[PDB]
């Protein structure tokens, strides 16, 4: 009964977009599972860097066929159902995205240990299991306890829910982006360095590529969900269609960012 | 295992046994890196029947200098053996990528000119470089 | 291969003691170690039992808590430690050498032993007490096992032991089928689940003494009466 | 010498027309009428773990339950496959090992390398340990293969382009093998123990025996290197394994070769080759990653141990032929039934 | 002197009763056809007598 009251509070009460933003997902989907295809077929490509890549290939599709599902849920019957999948649309967004977000540093950790100046000539089932569980518990936290007999603390972009653990959640990503930065940043100094002291590169001009693609696509939500924090005063907050389809866009450039940058994931894409 | 007998505990303690002084064994074994002396090279066998194997250490790494001096034929079991090498100092289907460095008075080529000590310091800075890339290799980041 | 044991003498009633045993002319690291027991009128009882490498340490039903066991690689040595002394403990007390990997012959060296006076489980039985021989005749002995020793892989855990008068236990089969080094070949037996005979084929000279069957197929190791000969 | 050229030329044209009045076909071209055994499915049933570098050799105990390796780590494991127990562990005496052996007895293993020195080791002392037992030394360059006779007899061969017979004991040569123009990669012991197959880089093979010092015959149609050679159990055969991207079976009796099994995706060598208890199922490793189970009788089918991601180095099969073990670049032995 | 050596080992190859192709060709496919009853890796067996399951 909350969803009907909630949502005339707010004012939002009262489909080819989806038709192409559905298409976008496929398109997605295609792009991660020929990744996975390609790195499933080479018998070189079985050391634990590929299976982290993998990793994150499989998160990525997790997040598109999810989103593809709200997709194909849009309706009416949204305000007329039991709030158990309002629920469950919210927690797979959280469970999907963070979890991307954590394989991406898993990898970065990878990198930045293999090579470090200790091991230049356990951990992978420990971290990716890590991962998935950090962010499913995540996940799940809205309906243990931390929800608004607090309509005051009720929030905007997603009405029945409540107003600090979006300030949680965003101040955890800008931690985990802080750290990227920081790790590959000090990847580069060390080669650069280390590679150049000898006087016998073109490291950077791949590096902030792999950021560079990345801001861009997390960006645009990151601040519209700051804009959440009026009732029914910002009426751009109810807007959110293009915004967090860039966030699931960001799906879309890792079947290139992270193969498409050395020879042998080349031939083994081409044939 | 409850469904085994006595001895077969005592029989696995002892294969455990064994695994653990193996893994003790390679990790000392994987630090050492390798030099295949040809041939500056006079000054390099002082400084740092068949064919002479010889251990030494330099900057905290330790090395190991295979002479082969002698061997002026085709290597039949010689190339096929020394695929396991990180650099061949001087002075075919197996050596196309292995660098070479060479002293003077894919497969990256090297000179230096030389008291002198750069004869060992040189060759130590090859070292790193030689193995740089090759973890850059498996990172996908070059 | 020499193992020498002390730490034997004469207690009063109440108080503690210790043992201990001297290893000299092989890798001591690589075997695990028995503490066994013989009464002064009686037959064999195994004490105790501990493992290459530490982590396994095994005690007796009927005097557990009271002692312990222990070893030391550095310098070769094995102890053993005991407590409360009461009558039943007045015995003479072996260490055994013993190693376990595919193949191999535990239980195949006895030390010397040392005098200590003090002022559910599988069954062998032996068949008899003694039996009169003469030179030259062929000999054989049968105990008899309350259980099917015999496994899904083909072990079975019996062996058989004789002692000579004056001196120490020395194997001579083990795993109820098996010839030990430095044996002569005369010696030989085999049976079936729960049935078991050793044959000794023209009986020469210095096989006189006490023969034993024991078990191995789960703690506690249990033994037998005994049998004796007499010429 | 014309005279002498003349009538060699003379008797290679006797050789030649006792050849055609003999040789009409071969064995794949005849024993065609046996069912092919088509498509044959093997999977790993344990898998050895331990070796930490590229493995060379495999040999297995005649109890077909323990075997040994090693690896150019300087280490040489014996194992149990059937529980995955680890029986022995043998720390070399250097790295550049490339031959192993096992005593028919159980006693002794036998390996060598580029030190130009033959080691053998006691398995079954007193001590409760393992020591090395005996270093032949004699020849010059490096060691290729060596295989047990008895407990009191080895034979090896060297890059010296000779082989030598040794007994353990003396210390001292008490055969030497001479004759060939380059080095000696490979040799094979027979099941009855009297005579040797032996292949160098020549692009040939030569058949000794231990009691005369003198080949009987040279065995040639390869074009390059000979890394692999094997027996036939039956006594009267062994299978080559050439550079050329090609392997080979070779008759004794037939003055020829009697098989051919090469494929266009094989542009590499041969890394080794064994065969089948009855005869049935040649196994050959490749630069190409895979292992090929090629049939004997057909020429034409195959099966693979796809699981290895380097290249095969190693296989070999039981006396009793239930099981078979691959070791490989990528460090592990791989039990297959 | 070679040319004496190859002289001698090619007449004493051709001083050998040689065989017809077919008759080694036979006895080895007979060898076969034979022991063919016992071939494990190709003749199926009851898992539980296989110690490597
Ligand atoms: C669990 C925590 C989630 C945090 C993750 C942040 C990004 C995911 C937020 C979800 C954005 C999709 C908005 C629409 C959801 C559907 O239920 C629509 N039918 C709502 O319709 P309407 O009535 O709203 O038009």
């Amino acid at each position: 009964d909350i969803i009907v009251r909630h949502y005339n509070y707010t004012g939002k009460l009262n489909k080819l977009t989806s038709v192409v933003f559905i298409l976008i997902c496929c398109f997605i989907i295609l792009e991660n599972i020929f990744v996975l295809l390609t790195i499933w077929k080479t018998k070189k490509f079985h050391r634990p860097m590929y299976y982290f890549i993998g990793n994150l290939a499989l998160s990525d599709l997790l997040a598109g066929v999810a989103y593809t599902a709200n997709l194909l849920l849009s309706g009416a019957t949204t305000y007329k159902l039991t709030p158990a999948q309002w629920f469950l649309r919210e927690g797979s967004m959280f469970v999907a995205l963070s979890a991307s977000v954590w394989s991406l540093l898993a990898i970065a950790i990878e990198r930045y240990i293999t090579m470090l100046k200790m091991k230049l000539h356990f951990r992978l089932f420990l971290l990716i299991s890590a991962c998935w569980v950090i962010s499913l518990i995540l996940g799940g936290l809205p309906i243990m306890g931390w929800n608004c007999s607090a309509l005051s603390s009720c929030s905007t972009v997603l009405p029945l829910y409540h107003k600090h653990y979006i300030l949680f959640c965003t101040t955890v990503f800008t931690l985990l982006l802080l750290s990227i930065v920081i790790l590959y940043c000090r990847i580069y100094s060390l080669v650069r360095t280390r590679s150049r002291r000898l006087t016998f590169l073109a490291l950077l001009k791949t590096v902030i590529i792999v950021l560079s693609v990345f801001i861009a696509c997390w960006a645009p939500l990151f601040i519209l969900l700051l804009l959440d924090v009026k009732v029914k005063t910002c009426d751009i907050l109810f807007r959110a269609e293009y915004f967090l389809v860039l966030a699931v866009l960001n799906s879309g450039t890792n079947p290139i960012i992270y193969t498409l940058t050395n020879k042998e994931m080349r031939r083994a894409f081409i044939r | 295992g409850c469904t085994l007998s006595a001895e077969d505990k005592a029989a696995v303690e002892r294969s455990k046994m064994i695994d653990r002084n193996l893994r003790e064994d390679g990790e000392k074994a994987a630090r050492e890196v390798k030099l295949l002396l040809l041939g500056g090279k006079s000054t390099i066998v002082k400084q740092m029947t068949g064919i002479v194997e010889t251990h030494f250490t330099f900057k905290d790494l330790h090395f190991k200098m295979f002479d082969v001096g002698a061997q002026r034929s085709e290597r039949k079991k010689w190339i096929h053996c020394f695929e396991g090498v990180t650099a061949i100092i001087f002075c075919n289907k197996w050596f196309t990528d292995t660098s070479i460095i060479l002293f003077l008075n894919t497969k990256e080529i090297y000179t230096h000119f030389t008291t002198d000590t750069k004869n060992v310091q040189f060759v130590f800075d090859a070292v790193t470089d030689v193995i740089i890339k090759n973890n850059l290799k498996d990172c996908g980041l070059f | 291969v020499q193992l020498v044991e002390s730490g034997g003498g004469l207690v009063q009633p109440g108080g503690s003691r210790k043992l201990s045993c001297s290893a000299s002319g092989f890798a001591f690291s690589s075997f695990g170690m028995h503490w066994v027991r013989q009464a002064p009128e009686k037959g064999l009882e195994w004490v105790a039992y501990i493992s290459s490498g530490s982590g396994t340490i095994y005690y007796a039903d009927t005097v557990k808590g009271r002692f312990t066991i222990s070893r030391d690689d550095p310098k070769n040595t094995l102890f053993l430690q005991m407590t409360s002394l009461r009558s039943e403990d007045t015995a003479m007390y072996y260490c055994v050498r013993s190693i376990y990997y595919y193949g191999s012959s535990p239980f195949d060296f006895w030390g010397q032993g040392t005098t200590l006076t003090v002022s559910s489980d599988i069954v062998m039985t032996q068949a008899t007490s003694s039996v009169p021989v003469t030179p030259g005749e062929s000999v054989s002995i049968s105990c008899r096992s309350s259980k099917s020793l015999l496994h899904s892989n083909g072990n079975t855990y019996l062996y058989w032991f004789l002692q000579r008068p004056g001196q120490s236990p020395q194997l001579l089969i083990y795993r109820m089928s098996n010839l030990a080094s430095g044996v002569p070949d005369r010696f030989s037996g085999s049976g079936s689940g729960t049935a078991f005979t050793l044959t000794i084929s023209r009986l020469e000279a210095e096989d006189v003494g006490v023969y034993y069957c024991m078990q191995h197929l789960e703690y506690p190791l249990t033994f037998g009466a005994g049998t004796k000969l007499e010429l | 010498l014309d005279q002498l050229r003349q009538e060699a030329e003379q008797l290679k044209n006797q050789i030649r027309d006792a050849r055609k009045a003999c040789a009409d076909a071969t064995l794949s071209q005849i024993t065609n009428n046996i069912d092919p055994v088509g498509r044959i499915q093997m999977r790993t049933r344990r898998t050895l773990r331990g070796h930490l570098a590229k493995i060379y050799a495999m040999h297995w105990g005649t109890d077909s339950r323990l075997l040994v390796s090693a690896s150019q780590d300087g280490k040489l494991i014996i194992w149990d496959s059937y529980t995955t127990n680890k029986v022995h562990a043998i720390p070399l005496r250097s790295s550049w090992v490339m031959t192993c052996a096992y005593a028919p007895s159980g006693n002794y293993v036998a390996c060598g390398g580029l030190d130009n020195i033959c080691s053998i080791y006691n398995l079954k002392t007193r001590e409760g340990n393992v020591r090395v037992s005996r270093e032949l030394a004699g020849h010059t360059g490096y060691l290729s293969c060596c295989r047990f006779l008895d407990d009191n007899q080895i034979v090896t061969s060297s890059g010296d382009t000779t082989c030598a017979l040794w007994d353990i004991e003396t210390g001292q040569q008490t055969t030497t093998f001479t004759g060939h123009t380059g080095d000696v990669m490979s040799l094979s012991l027979a099941p009855d123990t009297r005579l040797f197959v032996s292949g160098a880089c020549d692009a040939s093979a030569k058949l000794w025996d231990v009691r005369e010092g003198m080949c009987r015959q040279t065995f040639t149609g390869h074009e390059s290197d000979i890394n692999a050679i094997c027996f036939f159990p039956n006594g009267n055969a062994f299978a080559t394994g050439s550079d050329d991207a090609t392997c080979r079976l070779f008759d004794l009796r037939a003055d020829q070769e009697l098989m051919t099994y090469s494929h266009d995706n094989i542009i590499c060598g041969i890394t080794s080759v064994s065969f089948s208890k009855s005869g049935r199922l040649l196994l050959a490793g490749y630069d190409d990653f895979n292992c090929n189970v090629w049939d004997a009788l057909k020429a034409d089918r195959a099966g693979v141990l796809a699981g290895h991601d380097n290249r095969v180095s190693c296989l070999g099969v039981t006396d009793d032929g239930m099981a078979v073990a691959t070791g490989s670049w990528d460090s592990f032995l791989k039990i297959w039934n | 002197a070679q040319a004496r050596k190859l002289v001698e080992q090619l007449k004493m190859e051709a001083n050998i009763d040689r065989i017809k192709v077919s008759k080694a060709a036979a006895d080895l496919m007979a060898y076969c056809e034979a022991h063919a009853k016992e071939d494990p890796l190709l003749t199926p067996v009851p898992a539980s007598e296989n110690p490597f399951r």
